């Protein structure tokens, strides 16, 4: 199952920034020393097994983008299933990208009806923190004026903090099928092992898959899974240093006890129980049970 | 010799190489052979540092837009080399073409390799493409087993075929045209183009044809016709060697002799009638002709020309004065121009006699006898130069 | 058990006797990749570590490993030939200059600041012009001093143009822009375009030219070694860029004087930056000139060839110019059953006469790959990075009829602890070993080898035996009976310094070759052993190497105000500390010569 | 040859622009836009010198990456290159533009040539100076700074020589008296004294003291620059066959020239074309070079056969036999006699009662 995703987006809103820091394992410090994009860097994603994401990594430059809608114009918009447009919001050329981005949607609807937009407004740690919201809503009132034509939403994101891995887990949330079935099996094994939240990410890039959180989940937090993605994946590049891979994570606080085990080949699921009482061996192998019948569920199968 | 053939694929679901024989990496060279639908049609010809990358690309009418069969060449060979192998690629590629028009055979093969030593047999487009690349790399006959899928010659040549009629009429498909399978089975050794043209119902103009893409892909050659009159010489690219693999396949397909002495029977230049002796009987003098056409079909015979160049009524005295006064004064200081008969049959055959039409091309065109023409050139052996050469002609036709 | 192990210094100098004493610490120990071993101040660090022509990891030393000491930090001398074919063209396009100081000076310096070296680099553009004057009268007198004359009668100069004297930097790279300027305004600068007063001038050609003199002005340059001896560079290599394919018209003299002063110490490096390797020995020497062919084995040769294209590499020039029966038949192959006889005797084959001569020899019995001589010889970048120094070892030694046939024995004995009176705080007074110890370092320093207590001790024709036996200490000297008596040559060139435009001074100096058995070993004996003598040090022939320091007044403001920009130096009033106070001095001079008496207070 | 120099560069937030060409618009924005794949290229194809057939055109190139810090992103990516007719040869040019290519590189890593606006504009009088005086003379010398001066020179690109076997007979095309032997290899003046048009191989390598190796690297080398050409041996026992190309000495006036200033004997007369194309035309398999001299007498009276059989040999106008019975059907019998020792006779003599190999006239 080949999902072919398009990555386009004016010349430095930072598509190779966001390609190398959720899949190719980069730091946003590593980013700075990225060179410029010439033409397509067409990758090949191996995301939760038979799902294959074709990400193209389109260049941002003028006479790049011009011959993309010309000449490359059946080659590049045919087959698209996700549509990545960056916004840069610090760019001074706004209105020179909203008429690209026309441009872009016109050849996307003539050539692939049915397809998803993102528009990710880039850069909005370079916003002060009391105008990054009223200026977002600002564009995200135009570009949904704008893309009335296909299914359409706006993120803001930045490399700096934890809205990168919200909009990439939104953006590959779409693309697994069968994501009901995946809800509902966290939804059980959330009322039968008595867990207040259930999180399942993935194995390499560590975005959230699904979710489940019970009304007895003690966390506040709104943002918290793309937290727990980038406190996961700082671990696991911290284990990389060391030349050794992260395996089992158990945490017993005051109020809570979080897990952190291998639940397929290529899921990691997070279970937060909020009763003290229950211990850590009830639970680690509780998990264990549901492992055992994935496998014999898969192997007949 | 090409280095390698390449098969790129292009379309909506990005540059993919779909075949390299021979086993830059495949993404990088998907990335480099792909081209535009801008450019299709024309010739690719493309050198990245010392390989050059010869190719036509071809618009496919499927995620599938282009396609192009690339050959990846040595950048010291000669533009012959190019053209010839552009013109190989060409016609490869109208070739895929038209199979993806008739069945869909392209795309179904690209499947094929996108769902994968064990690829050459599950794929008959690997298979086509080594045997174009082992045709290629020699220079003997290697079958192509591709698609038929459809200058110089003279009617006196005749049409030999490299292999078994019956595996080429094997070969050829349901919707073959007539005049191909009428061509392959009317032809023989013996009977010329001329008879080919008037006992196959077809015109020559489209036997022509039909021979020119039948030695294109390595399914015949153009040769003189076997007479007994035809003096045989040994070529000088022939091999005498007792290892080698065409002395291999003589002893298999004939064990009563061997290689190197029947061509050392045809050191000397001597014809089809020395050879006949009233003690050898009839059947070794056929199987003589078999062993003659099986190295006629390995090229491994010349065949020797009789060559006469020229030196020092009213449309003989116009023939005889359309050359210089010189030469007529020396034709005339001759006493055998004072028979009325040979002064015309030397003035008919005056843009014959420059040394680029043998003798055979003269008795045939004229519808003469040898004995006239040795004649001819017994009455005037003090101006004409005899000589015996191979004919330039023949190496024309080759398998490209 | 290692057969070779290597250790590589860095940023320190280390004599011959230090290396053989940390080759006596590593006799019986363990050595692995990387190792970082120190010995009395000696570090040193082991590179590479070698079992049966294999590089491994880890070893044992027993007596039998020979040892190799690089050096990473060395006096390198560079010499670049300027001659005529430096500004012709190749097969590739590129100038023989270009090609030299773009290929081969820079890929030097990178791998130099790969492998981290820091080399004291001295480096020299030599050439040589020919003058058409046909007399001496027709050059100027202020520079006629610099100009000689050939054996055939021509007339040339030698031309030194220095542009780094003995700087030490990283980052070399730096170095090559300044060498590119000096390509432009080079034929200005030896007289070839018609400097005024003097006749027309024609580089000469790479085989026609001074290179047996630079490699004697190298060779003068390292015999003076201990005049001004730092602590922090230990090798020496003399290195010699040509853009000719390697052969060369010498002189017979000057060869054998060459020849002769690397006998005593080998230092001469020489690489070709052209190419095109030719097709016979490569190493040759035309004698008489400046054929009689000479091959030296002694210069280490290597070819650079920097980068090309698709074709067959060509080795020879290419030049265009300005503008009756059947005896002929059996003399065409003359000089240049029987068919299984004939068969069975080629057969016997497995060198072109020699293989006919025995066809015709064997008959009347039973009635293009390159050749290893001229084989392609790429850049030696081990000799150029990391120079390796003399070994301490040797294995010739000459049978009894050789030392009695050639040789004159003479012997010497030092009794001890009577005759040896050198005294450490009273204490010991330098036992036998000591003095043994010393007697073989001081051998070793000189230049002396080891041939493989009792040890053989060999420099060129002289071999030394110092044996200690029963508290007895003998040396024997071995001097031959015929001595290589070698004459000098007067040498007169034109030198431009390192930071002078295009002023050439006219300077002269002599080759000589020194005499090995002419050195005092018995006042250096009596220096070592006894202590009352040491005037020693102040005899010139005994070579003790010296250094020199000046105590200066440390006038930090002015300099500091100097170094943050002032334009005018001339801040420094009328004496060096003029006032401030005339007793704090004093008082701080007081205290480092307490400091030097090593008292404390 | 070359028709326009071009210098290429990749902007910020533009993509690959044409910056300067030399006869005003001559590269289109089609052209450029059609090949700006190969112009400024991915990283896996940088420091290459790629050149491509366009449209109508042969676009010469070698783009430059240098990836620094300082840069707009983090490198240059520029390209200097030639465009030429697409039917051109364009095999000598690739050298000239990668060496423009690295002057290029070291100007920039030396006085930053392409990074400052005030030396991009030296790119146009530098680029009209390459075309003019690459396309007229072949040859420039053009200083741009205190140290730097482009020095380029046209290569005639000879092809591959042939494989020059021990057999072979090195014959001279190129006069020896027009070379200045003083500056020769000193191998090969070893061996040009010694080649003539008769001597073998290994006759030359035992005459001289040059080895066999090193004469067959040398006379393939002499080969490579066209200086001398192969022959086989000459002896009197040879049989010749004439090629199809025997006419095409009386359909071109040069080789009839050359044939009558080299066939005919020192000191005589210019020969007839009769008598050279009779001789020619009379050789016939079966009959040597003495059964030649014996039938035509009065043709070979200002004819000398050995230069005949030379020039019939060099110019392809006759072929040899040569007979081949190690006595394998590999070798002939130039190739025994030239690694055992006999003569033809000799080995004719071993050689005619052969009951196991019978003799082929290759
Ligand atoms: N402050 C900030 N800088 C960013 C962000 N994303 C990217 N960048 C920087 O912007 C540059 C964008 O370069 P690149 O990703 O190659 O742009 P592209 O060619 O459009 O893919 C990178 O060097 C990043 O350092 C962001 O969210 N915030
Ligand atoms: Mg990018």
């Amino acid at each position: 199952m080949r999902k072919k995703v398009l990555l386009m987006g004016r010349s430095g809103s930072g598509k190779s920034s966001m390609r190398s820091i959720v899949f190719s394992n980069y730091v946003a410090k590593d980013t700075r020393r990225l060179g410029a994009t010439i033409d397509i860097e067409h990758s090949h994603v191996r995301f939760l097994g038979n799902l294959v994401l074709n990400l193209w990594d389109c260049g941002g430059q003028e006479a790049f983008m011009e011959n993309y809608l010309s000449a490359q114009r059946d080659h590049i918009f045919r087959n698209v299933q996700v549509l990545i447009y960056v916004f840069d919001v610090e760019s001074r050329e706004f209105e020179r990208d909203l008429v690209t981005f026309r441009n872009c949607l016109e050849a996307t609807v003539a050539n692939s009806p049915q397809a998803r937009v993102f528009c990710l407004i880039h850069k909005m740690d370079l916003v002060q923190e009391d105008l990054r919201d009223l200026v977002f809503e600002e564009r995200k009132a135009i570009l949904l004026e704008t893309s009335k034509d296909l299914e359409t939403t706006c993120l803001a994101t930045s490399i700096w903090d934890e809205t990168l891995f919200k909009a990439w887990s939104a953006i590959v949330y779409t693309l697994i099928p069968n994501t009901p079935t995946l809800e509902s099996h966290l939804r059980e094994f959330a009322k039968a092992a008595e867990a207040a939240e259930v999180i399942l990410f993935e194995r390499t890039t560590f975005l959230v898959i699904s979710s489940y959180s019970s009304e007895s989940n003690p966390a506040t937090d709104a943002h918290r899974f793309e937290k727990i993605s980038n406190i996961v994946k700082q671990f696991k590049l911290s284990c990389s240093k060391m030349q050794a891979q992260f395996t089992t994570f158990e945490l017993r606080g005051g109020n809570f006890s979080a897990f952190i085990v291998p639940y397929t080949e290529d899921t990691y699921i997070l279970v937060v129980i909020a009763d003290p009482e229950i211990e850590s061996a009830v639970t680690l192998m509780n998990i264990q049970s549901a492992r055992r019948f994935i496998e014999a569920s898969k192997s007949a199968s | 010799s090409p280095i390698s053939v390449i098969l790129v694929s292009s379309g909506s679901r990005g540059n993919k190489l779909l075949f390299r024989y021979p086993f830059f990496s495949d993404v990088i060279l998907a990335t480099i052979l792909a081209t535009k639908s801008e450019m299709c049609g024309q010739k690719f010809e493309l050198k990245i540092d010392n390989v050059r990358f010869v190719g036509h690309p071809t618009l496919l009418q499927p995620t599938m837009i282009l396609f192009n069969v690339v050959f990846a060449l040595r950048a010291n060979a000669d533009p012959s080399v190019i053209n010839c192998l552009h013109n190989l690629s060409r016609r490869i590629a109208t070739v895929l073409q038209h199979e993806e028009r008739r069945c869909q055979y392209l795309t179904r093969e690209a499947k094929l390799i996108l769902a994968l030593h064990h690829i050459l047999p599950k794929c008959k487009l690997a298979r086509d493409l080594k045997e174009a690349y082992d045709s290629l790399c020699t220079s003997g006959v290697v079958r192509l087993h591709i698609n038929s899928w459809l200058k110089a010659i003279r009617p006196y040549h005749a049409l030999l075929l490299l292999s078994d009629e019956k595996s080429l009429l094997g070969e050829l498909p349901i919707d073959c045209s007539p005049a191909l399978v009428r061509v392959i089975k009317t032809t023989s050794a013996v009977k010329n183009l001329q008879q080919l043209a008037q006992d196959a119902d077809l015109a020559l103009l489209q036997v022509f044809q039909l021979a020119a893409h039948l030695v294109y892909w390595g399914k015949a050659i153009i040769i003189y016709p076997l007479c007994e009159n035809n003096v045989y010489m040994l070529s000088p690219n022939a091999s005498v060697c007792l290892y080698s693999p065409l002395a291999e396949q003589f002893s298999h397909q004939f064990p009563s002799h061997d290689l190197p002495s029947v061509l050392a029977k045809f050191s000397l230049p001597v014809s089809l009638s020395e050879f006949r002796n009233p003690l050898a009987p009839a059947v070794q003098e056929t199987q003589l002709i078999q062993m003659v056409v099986w190295m006629l079909q390995r090229r491994l015979l010349i065949q020797l020309h009789t060559y006469v160049c020229l030196m020092a009524q009213r449309m003989t005295e116009n023939l005889l004065a359309s050359l210089s006064e010189h030469e007529r004064a020396a034709i005339l200081s001759v006493p055998a121009a004072q028979n009325p008969e040979d002064l015309r049959m030397f003035a008919r055959l005056l843009h014959y006699f420059r040394g680029r039409h043998h003798l055979e091309e003269i008795m045939y065109n004229e519808n003469t006898r040898r004995s006239q023409l040795l004649m001819l050139f017994d009455k005037f052996r003090s101006v004409l130069v005899v000589t015996t050469h191979e004919d330039p002609v023949i190496a024309v036709f080759q398998a490209l | 058990t290692l057969d070779l192990v290597e250790l590589t210094f860095k940023d320190q100098y280390i004599g011959r006797g230090d290396m053989w004493r940390l080759k006596k610490s590593l006799v019986s120990t363990c050595a692995y990749i990387t190792q970082k071993v120190e010995f009395a101040g000696i570090r040193a660090q082991a590179g590479e570590l070698w079992v049966k022509n294999e590089k491994v990891m880890c070893g044992y030393i027993s007596e039998d490993t020979r040892v190799v000491f690089r050096s990473t930090s060395a006096m390198v001398y560079i010499f670049i030939q300027m001659s005529c074919e430096m500004w012709d063209f190749d097969i590739y396009g590129d100038l023989y200059f270009e090609k030299a100081v773009n290929g081969f000076l820079a890929d030097l310096f990178t791998k130099w600041k790969e492998k981290n070296c820091s080399h004291e680099v001295t480096v020299v553009l030599f050439s040589r012009t020919f003058y058409d004057a046909k007399s001496v009268d027709e050059f100027p007198e202020i520079n006629r001093a610099s100009i000689r004359q050939d054996h055939k009668g021509r007339f040339y100069e030698d031309f030194y143009k220095v542009v780094v004297q003995n700087e030490r930097r990283e980052e070399w790279t730096s170095l090559l822009v300044t060498i590119k300027k000096l390509f432009i305004q080079y034929p200005v600068l030896v007289r070839l375009e018609q400097a005024e007063g003097f006749p027309q001038g024609d580089n000469s050609t790479s085989a026609q030219g001074n290179y047996l003199e630079a490699i004697n002005l190298s060779f003068n340059v390292f015999d003076k070694h201990y005049i001004n001896r730092n602590f922090d560079r230990t090798g020496q290599m003399s290195v010699v860029i040509t853009p000719g394919v390697g052969v060369f018209e010498v002189d017979r003299l000057l060869m054998i004087l060459t020849k002769q002063r690397m006998i005593d110490n080998g230092i001469g490096v020489d690489l070709v930056c052209m190419g095109e390797q030719p097709l016979h020995a490569v190493p040759l020497f035309k004698l008489h000139n400046r054929d009689d062919y000479n091959i030296p084995h002694w210069i280490n040769h290597s070819f650079y060839t920097s980068k090309s294209q698709l074709f067959c590499n060509s080795f020879t020039p290419r030049i265009k110019l300005a503008g009756d029966y059947d005896a002929y038949d059996a003399q065409v192959f003359r000089l240049p059953e029987a068919i299984q006889i004939h068969h069975q005797t080629r057969q016997n084959m497995a060198l072109l006469e020699l293989a006919y001569h025995e066809a015709a020899g064997r008959h009347s019995n039973s009635p293009p790959v390159v050749p290893g001589f001229c084989c392609t010889v790429g850049v030696d970048w081990k000799s150029l990075t990391t120079p390796a120094c003399l070994p301490l070892t040797t294995d010739y030694f000459p049978d009894r009829q050789g030392l009695q046939n050639d040789y004159t024995e003479g012997c010497a004995d030092l009794l001890p602890e009577a005759d040896i009176d050198r005294r450490d705080e009273d204490g010991v007074q330098m036992t036998a070993q000591q003095v043994f110890e010393e007697f073989i370092c001081q051998r070793l320093m000189q230049g002396y080898q080891i041939i493989v207590d009792q040890y053989w001790l060999s420099m060129g024709r002289t071999f030394h035996k110092v044996t200690l036996k029963d508290k007895m200490i003998t040396v024997t000297r071995y001097l031959p009976k015929y001595p290589y008596e070698s004459a000098q040559i007067h040498y007169t060139y034109s030198l431009c310094p390192s930071h002078s435009d295009s002023e050439f001074v006219s300077c002269w100096v002599e080759f000589s070759h020194e005499r090995l058995e002419e050195y005092k070993w018995n006042y250096l004996d009596q220096y070592i052993c006894s202590a009352g003598s040491e005037d020693f040090s102040l005899i010139e022939s005994l070579k003790f190497w010296r250094t020199r320091f000046l105590l200066l007044p440390a006038c930090v403001t002015a300099t500091k105000r100097i170094t943050e920009g002032e334009a005018h130096c001339d801040i420094y009033g009328d004496r060096p500390r003029a006032d401030e106070d005339e007793w704090q001095l004093l008082d701080g001079f007081v205290r480092f010569v307490e400091g030097l008496n090593r008292i404390r207070r | 040859r070359i028709e326009c120099i071009f210098f290429s560069e990749f902007h910020p937030t533009l993509g690959p622009k044409i910056t300067y060409q030399v006869p005003e618009d001559f590269i289109s924005r089609e052209l450029f836009d059609t090949v700006q794949v190969y112009i400024i290229t991915k990283p896996e194809l940088q420091n290459k010198l790629i050149t491509v057939t366009a449209m109508e055109k042969k676009l010469i190139g070698c783009p430059v990456c240098i990836e620094h810090k300082k840069y707009s992103r983090n490198a240059l990516l520029f390209n200097l290159g030639f465009v030429c007719d697409a039917q051109a040869k364009t095999c000598a040019l690739e050298p000239i533009v990668k060496k423009l290519a690295g002057y290029l590189t070291t100007l920039e890593l030396e006085s930053s040539f392409v990074s400052m606006e005030e030396s991009k504009q030296k790119l146009v009088p530098i680029m009209t100076i390459l075309l003019e005086e690459l396309n007229a003379s072949g040859r420039c010398t053009l200083p741009i700074d205190e140290s730097n001066t482009i020095h380029l020179k046209v290569i005639e690109q000879r092809p591959d020589p042939p494989v020059a076997q021990e057999y072979d007979v090195p014959v001279f095309t190129k006069d020896k008296e027009d070379f200045f032997n003083s500056q020769w290899d000193l191998t090969t003046q070893q061996i040009l004294p010694y080649i003539d048009g008769f001597r073998h191989i290994q006759k030359i390598s035992a005459e001289a003291d040059v080895e066999l190796n090193l004469v067959r690297i040398a006379i393939q080398n002499l080969l490579y620059y066209g200086v001398v050409t192969l022959v086989s041996i000459l002896q009197y026992s040879n049989v010749y066959c004439p090629t199809p190309k025997v006419q095409d000495l009386v359909d071109d006036k040069s080789l009839q020239e050359a044939c009558l200033s080299y066939v005919t004997k020192q000191g005589h007369k210019r020969a007839s074309l009769r008598d050279v194309f009779q001789l020619y035309c009379s050789l016939s398999p079966g009959t040597t070079v003495r059964d030649l001299i014996g039938r035509h007498p009065q043709q070979l009276q200002h004819v000398d056969e050995r230069k005949l059989i030379q020039f019939g040999l060099m110019k392809n106008l006759i072929r040899r036999l040569q007979k081949y019975p190690l006595y394998t059907g590999c070798h002939s019998y130039d190739e025994i006699c030239c690694k055992t020792g006999m003569s033809y006779h000799e080995l004719d003599e071993r050689l005619e009662n052969d009951p196991n190999i019978i003799i082929c006239w290759k």
